[PDB]
This record gives C-alpha cells, structure tokens and sequence, in this order.
RNA sequence: CCGAUAGUGAACCAGUACCGUGAGGGAAAGGUGAAAAGCACCCCGGAAGGGGAGUGAAAUAGAACCUGAAACCGUGUGCUUACAAGUAGUCAGAGCCCGUUAAUGGGUGAUGGCGUGCCUUUUGUAGAAUGAACCGGCGAGUUACGAUUUGAUGCAAGGUUAA
RNA sequence: AACUUGGGAGUCAGAACAUGGGUGAUAAGGUCCGUGUUCGAAAGGGAAACAGCCCAGACCACCAGCUAAGGCCCCAAAAUA
RNA sequence: CAAUGGUAGGAGAGCGUUCUAAGGGCGUUGAAGCAUGAUCGUAAGGACAUGUGGAGCGCUUAGAAGUGAGAAUGCCGGUGU
C-alpha cells in the first residue's frame, strides 16, 4: 500500500463528444461508445469513482443491421402479469422509437450496479442529426478502425 | 399462524413510526388567560 | 440551573407513560402543565404532580423564577414487574406482567 | 535440596491425558473411541476371547 | 477442592464481543452470533489479503493501456517492446509515469518501437 | 528529482525528501545506505538504463528499524473441528533519501 | 473438604408454603453501618414518592440497605441514510468529526471488488434433514483394586517384606 | 524406504469420471466386478452458477516478476493481430 | 540446503483456573472483583493507566485436582419477540 494514484471527485474533468450513427453496425458502435462512457481510455481510471466522458450519439436513425436481423432479432418483455410476454421486432423499432433501440443496447454492455447505471446517464441519443446540447461545446470523436 | 422469525429490535422501531399522540386543540381563553379545548367549555369559570 | 423530581415505582407500563412524555419534552413549563391537564389519558395525572413538584423544587430550594422555566429532560424508566396469572381454556394458566415505572422530569431556566 | 527450588529427575514425571476438552487437543468430541456401534458407547465392549 | 468457574469464560466471551465492534445490530451484541461473524471475517481477510495483489495489477494494466493508445499503441505490442529493449520496469512504476511525466512516458514508447 | 530503485523485491519511486517504507535493511539506526541498482531517472534529462542505468546511485538515512502492525491470521473448514490462528508482525525500515546522484 | 445453583431437602420459624382421598411427593428465600448514631426541621403531594437540611469516612451505605456483569429498556448527541435487490462481512476508498498506552493514529462512511450462518449426521447438506428465542450460572473417561507395557530410580545372583 | 519385535488406534454405509467386462433394453445420476485418477479428508484458477470434470497441492507477509488449463469487441484482465 | 493442506486416529510441547509446601513480596497513601482504553506475545493468553470498590491478593519452584461449554426437543433464574 503504497505509492498509486486514486482519481476522486475534485480531480474528475469530464468533456463532451459527439458521434455519427450514419453508417454504423449497431452492436459494434454500441461497444467503443461504451468504453467512452466509463472511464477507460483516460490513464486515471479508478473503478470506485465515476470517470468517464459524456457522449451525443447524434443520427441514430441510420444505425444498420446485417444478415436477417430486421425480422430475425426480437426485443421480449413482461409486464408481470399472466401471459405478459409482449414483442417488438429489430426493423420495428428502429420506424418506431430508433432512440430506445440504441439506448438500450449500449445499456446492456455496462454493469448493473450503482455506478453502472450513473454512468450510463451520460448518453444521450437522437435520431436526425441535431441535438439540443449546442451550450455544452462538445467535440466530435470517430470511431476506431 | 404462527412467526417463524423473531423481530428485530430495527423492524419492530420503525412500525411503531407512527404510533403516537398529537397535542389537543387548546387555544387560550379571553375571560381568563388560561388554556382551554377549541368548542368547549372553560375548566375555570366556565364561560361560553 | 437545574431542579429535579422523581416518583418511583408509579404503576403503570413504561411504553404508556412514554406517549404523553414526548409531548412535553422542550416545552416551556407553563404550556406543559395545560397539555397535561387537556390531554384524555391515564398516565396524565400522574406526570403533572411530577412537574409541579420541580417547579416548587426549583423557587423554594433553589430561588428560581418560574416564568422562564422550561422541560430539560423527562424520562420513564422501567421499575420491577409483578408476577400474575390468567387462567386458560384446558387446566393452563398464562403470564401477567404488572409493570411498573420511575419518572423523572428536570426543569431548568437557560442559564449558565 | 532447598525446599524452595525441588525438582524431579528429569524423566520421571509426565501429564496425563485429559479427553474431552476441546478440538485443539486432539481428543476433543468424540474423545478417542470413533463414531458409533458398541465399542463407542459407555461401557460398551465384548469382554475378552 | 473445587474450582468454580467464576471469571474466565467472561474475560473470553468479552474480547470476541470487541472484535465485533461496528457490526450490524444483533452481532455487535450478543455473543454466539457475534463469534460466529469474527470467524467469518477472519477468513475473508485471508483470501482479500490474496486477491489485493491481482486487483492492483489488473487495474494498473488499464491505465498503460489507456497512455499506450494515444500513441497509437496496444499494451501487448508495448510490453513486447520494452522486452526485447531491456527495460525492466514493472507495472507499478509504468503507471506511474503515465500520470505524472507524460514526457518521460512517450520518449520511452518511442523506444519501445524501435526495439519492434 | 525522480529516480526508480529496485530495493527489496520490489521497485519504489524516490524523490528528494521523501520518506520510504522498505524490506528490513542490514543496517544499524543513523548510518546511511547508498543503493547502486536505479532503472530510471527522470526530471528533465531522462535516463532509461536497459536493466540498469549503470553509474547512478541514491543515498538515505535509515530510521526507525521496527516492526510492522500486527495481523491475525485464522482458518477454518465448517463441519469438521479444525482451525488455526496465528499472529504475525512483519519488519519494515524507515529511510530518508538524501542525493540522487545521476 | 463446600462456601449460598455449592454444602444436608433445609445457613432463613424445613419436612415448612404448596400439591394429592390417601400412601406419598416436596421448594424458593443469607450480607445497613465500627456504632442506630435508622434522616429533628422546612418544601411539593390525599398518600406513595421526591428535592433540600442534618447523622456518618461514606446515604445510591436509607432497611428488598456489601460489590453490582450480561441479555433487555430508555434520553442526549459526532458521522451517516427515501432509485434501492443485502449470510450483512471483508479488501480498496473520498468527504467530514476527533486527538491516543504516540504509532506508517481513532470514529464514520459516498462508491467499487470478492463473498449462500454455526453444530450434528452423511457418498454428498446454503439446505426445504437435526438442534439452539436471548443472556447468565452449572452440566460428561473418574478412583479403588488387579494385570500388562514404557520411563525414572535403588540394589543385584539376588531383590523385597505382609499383617 | 524396506523388514522385525513391542505400545496405541481408527475403519468394515462409500461416490462420481475414464476405460476392460457381466447384468439390464450396446436404458438409468441403475446395479456388480477389473484398472487408473480425485472427492471423502483439498483451499486456489477455468467449465455462468456446479464434492467427484480440466489445471494445480495453501508455513506467514508484500500496491514485485512469468507461466498453467482457459482466454483476448465490453459486461471483464489481455489481438476489434 | 530441505520440509511444513488435512477428518477418524497416533505422537510431542505448552497456556489458564482452585487448593497445599517452601521462599520471598504487595496492600486503607486503597487488595480482589467490575467497567473503559489507540498495549504486548507464534497461539491458548500477559501487563499498564484511569473510573468505581472497601480488605485482602499476586510472584518463584514443586505438589494435588469437583481444572476450561455454543449446542444434549439439556436443568434453574430473568429478559425479549
Ligand atoms: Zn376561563
């Protein structure tokens, strides 16, 4: 227990991006912003303290799905009442609510405890290519590869 | 029919949160500087 | 300064007498002693000769001024139980607790 | 010898035993005699042949 | 003669009853619930006392991987690098660089990539 | 102002003036201890020796030759009647650092 | 040899309360102070109880009267807590509040990692197989004689006595 | 490390898995023998979790290094080689 | 240099509790018991400071045992839900 540095709040300076959903794979977009949004490209990661940057997924309704998965790939859900299954397809929504479609994919590559979950408060998605966030300055980031 | 545990001296504080009294109505009077039930009568000459 | 009375081994259950305490507890002397006699319960007689008992405690023995006079601290502590009995359906008995209580209220003036 | 600094002959003497007292002494619980059956019980044993 | 048991088995049960100082409740109190947590946790230490030299190696692993990207390097190609060149600094002192002399960290990547 | 010595089986990250918990030293209260193996020097003229720098060396004061904090250390396996406590104190020596000569 | 759960069932108005038609069964319950010097007198209250004054080294020594543990019940407060899925800890760790048997200190604890009580019985129990409401007391390989084996000591072709 | 004599024992309900076989139906987390492992009495890493499968045997400490089986888009160390 | 996971079991070394012998000590300028603390030893455990308490109690070597409790639908007290 020695010398090694611990980020905390009072240290944290967190920015702003923006990223072109225009032509990307959904679940391969979903995973470097990600990584973004928690904290692990910057050398101070500290795991018990919320690092991380702020991300504006700006299209979101270009996202593209490959193979079969526009009538393939069915989103599930239960009300928690008897028989309440209820299911909505992947091209489906994307005509219908193309926000909750990415929001909840990037939502399910990070963990479920309390930090996890503030964190992924950090994304906002928009589908057309504006968004209301012109006071923040955000930057543009490209994705990798 | 029966507790199949006991209660913890926690759970058994907090359902007791609201069992308590409230003060009564109790304004003063103005023939005598005294305390009396809003309604009522006066404990001490009693006036109305 | 502070004046204190007492009434050891009053009778009645702790838990009763500790509902009509909380109403009283930082309140100036001479609206506690109107909540006491407005107030519909059984411990309510006992607990005013307690608080009128320091009140006389502290102009007599202690020269106080009971204007300015104000509840501190009042308290119910657990005095010792009686050992009763019910008798039951089939050749039983069961308990009966007989609780008893000690009862302290401090008043003092806000001085030092 | 003083009466005050007595001391045996090295070898002589030796603590005995005592069973039934806890796991770290090794003969704690069951005290030596296993689990179960006759020989286990109190008393418990064919006499000899 | 008889020994009576008076004051040892209180003089034990009293130390356990202080190593349960903080705990929830009941096993802060009372004693076989209390030893009972004092042995769980003296076995949760020995394997945290472990599992702390994996945890800090894991999570400095991060932050070289972190520095060694705005190089435009991956970890795996920097610790070979800083291999087959003869650097012999452990991962401790490689993220410790990175945090504070940015400087020093990249004029040694770039002799990472000349060793390949 | 920034030098990596590999004392012990470890490696530590001295700079003027610093206090340095290290491995229990063949050395007596008050003495100084001059350390020969440095892999790094920093500041503004950097210096990355391959396994060493060779020619660099770091010199302290030793202080306070003690022993650790004390930690119990128990074990247990739950349906059979076996467990073990022991105690241990590990032995630490508190230095200064004084010069690091490049 | 025991020292008030011990020692007689009984240290005390014990073969007594009490239980049974009867034969019979069968408890719990010690301690003011050296000395009663056992709180005159005043104050609140119907009294009980109390606050002063006084006796005394001492009155939480005031007649349930030596000391006074735990479970349990309260009153005041330093830090914490109403988006959270908990075998309740442990390892990492900010912020705040303190200052020791003075030493790489003490209290709390945002958030992160890893974590299905204990005993018994079982091929195998987180077990939905057993036992324990909590705390305290006190509750299980003894010693008489004989045999055998080992250590240790005297003496040695001798060694040793019982009543 | 093997044998001899003497003091003290505990055990006589066993279980998966792989292979050579009987029985059953080339059924069973079946049953019964041969052989080898390891659970029993074995904690650690991998098979999501998971006595017996793969890797490997914990004297204590460390905010040091490199390897095993299994891994390298991110939950989650490590190639979006 | 080498060894040190462990149930049933075998073997070794110890810690603490009452009473006795001998020796030497401490106590109304405050013993034992009780409570609190950030102390010491590889463990069972040992001190020191303060508070309360009001008359006895440690240490060294040896001896002797009604000598150590979390479990028995255990026994008695008294306190919860
Ligand atoms: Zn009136």
């Amino acid at each position: 227990m020695r010398q090694t540095f611990m980020a905390n709040e009072s240290n944290i300076e967190r920015k702003w991006y923006v990223i072109d959903a225009e032509g990307q794979t959904l679940g391969r977009l979903s995973s470097e912003v990600a990584s973004i949004l928690r904290g692990k490209n910057k050398v101070t990661y500290t795991p018990h303290v919320d690092t991380g940057d702020y991300v504006i997924v700006i299209n979101a309704s270009k996202i593209e799905f490959t193979g079969n998965k526009e009538t393939d790939k069915v989103y599930y859900r239960h009300s928690n009442h008897p028989g309440g299954i209820k299911s909505i397809t992947a091209g489906e929504l994307r005509r219908t609510n193309p926000e909750r479609l990415i929001e909840n994919s990037i939502k399910g590559m990070l963990p479920s405890t309390r930090l996890g979950e503030k964190q992924g408060k950090k994304l906002f998605v928009y589908g057309g290519a504006e968004h209301p966030h012109a006071a923040q300055q955000p930057e543009n980031y490209e994705l990798r590869g | 029919a029966v507790p199949k545990r006991r209660t913890s001296k926690t759970r058994k504080n907090k359902r007791r949160t609201h069992f308590k009294i409230s003060v009564p109505g109790m304004t003063e009077c103005p023939n005598c500087g005294e305390y009396k039930l809003s309604h009522r009568v006066c404990k001490n000459c009693g006036s109305y | 300064m502070e004046a204190k009375a007492v009434a050891r081994t009053i009778r009645i259950a702790p838990r009763k007498v500790r509902l009509v305490l909380d109403l009283i507890r930082g309140k100036n002397a001479a609206e506690a002693i109107a909540i006491l006699k407005l107030t519909n319960k059984a411990s309510s007689p006992v607990i005013e000769k307690v608080l009128m008992s320091a009140l006389a405690n502290a102009e007599h023995n202690y020269d106080m001024n009971t204007d300015e006079l104000v509840v501190k601290e009042a308290y119910a502590n657990e005095g010792p139980t009686l050992k009763r009995f019910r008798p039951r359906a089939q050749g039983r008995a069961s308990a009966i607790n007989k609780r008893t209580s000690h009862i302290t209220i401090v008043v003092s003036d806000g001085k030092e | 010898m003083k009466l005050h600094e007595l001391k045996p002959a090295e070898g002589s003497r030796k603590e005995r035993n005592r069973v039934g007292r806890g796991v770290a002494t090794g003969n704690g619980k069951t005290s030596g005699r296993g689990h179960k059956g006759q020989k286990a019980r109190s008393g418990g044993g064919v006499r000899p042949g | 003669p008889r020994v009576k048991g008076g004051t040892v088995t209180r003089a034990r049960r009293k130390k356990t009853i202080k190593l349960a100082k903080g705990y929830f409740g009941s096993k802060h109190t009372l004693y076989k619930v209390a030893k009972q947590q004092v042995m769980k946790s003296g076995q949760y230490a020995f394997r945290d006392r472990r599992q702390r030299k994996r945890d800090f190696r894991k999570l400095w692993i991060t932050r070289i991987n972190a520095a060694a990207r705005q190089h435009e390097m991956s970890y795996s190609r920097l610790m070979n690098g800083l291999k087959k060149a003869g650097i012999d600094i452990n991962r401790k002192m490689l993220s410790e660089i990175a945090i504070s002399d940015e400087k020093a960290f990249a004029q040694l990547v770039t002799k990472a990539k000349d060793a390949l | 102002m920034f030098a990596i010595i590999e004392t012990g089986g470890k490696q530590i990250k001295v700079e003027e003036g610093q206090e340095i918990f290290v491995e229990k030293l063949d050395v007596n209260e008050g003495d100084t201890f001059t350390f020969d193996k440095v892999l790094f020097v920093g500041g503004d003229s950097v210096k990355v020796g391959a396994p060493t720098v060779e020619g660099a060396t770091v010199t302290a004061t030793v202080n306070k030759q003690g022993r650790g904090k004390k930690i119990t250390v128990f074990t247990y396996k739950r349906r059979k009647n076996s467990k073990r406590k022991k105690g241990h104190r590990q032995p630490y020596t508190k230095l200064t650092i004084d010069k690091i000569n490049a």
